[PDB]
């Protein structure tokens, strides 16, 4: 479910679930 | 970063995986 495009609340989610408990940086602007 | 290669292009699990802690 990752192989297409991704934007704003639908990235966010992607990062949320394939990271886990890892957790993530969301940086849309570097 | 993230917007133009996931976003603007296709992402891929390699590339979303770089943003994990």
């Amino acid at each position: 479910f990752v192989n297409q495009h991704l934007c704003g609340s639908h990235l966010v989610e992607a990062l949320y679930l394939v990271c886990g408990e890892r957790g993530f940086f969301y940086t849309p602007k570097a | 970063g993230i917007v133009e290669q996931c976003c603007t292009s296709i992402c891929s699990l390699y590339q979303l995986e770089n943003y994990c802690n």
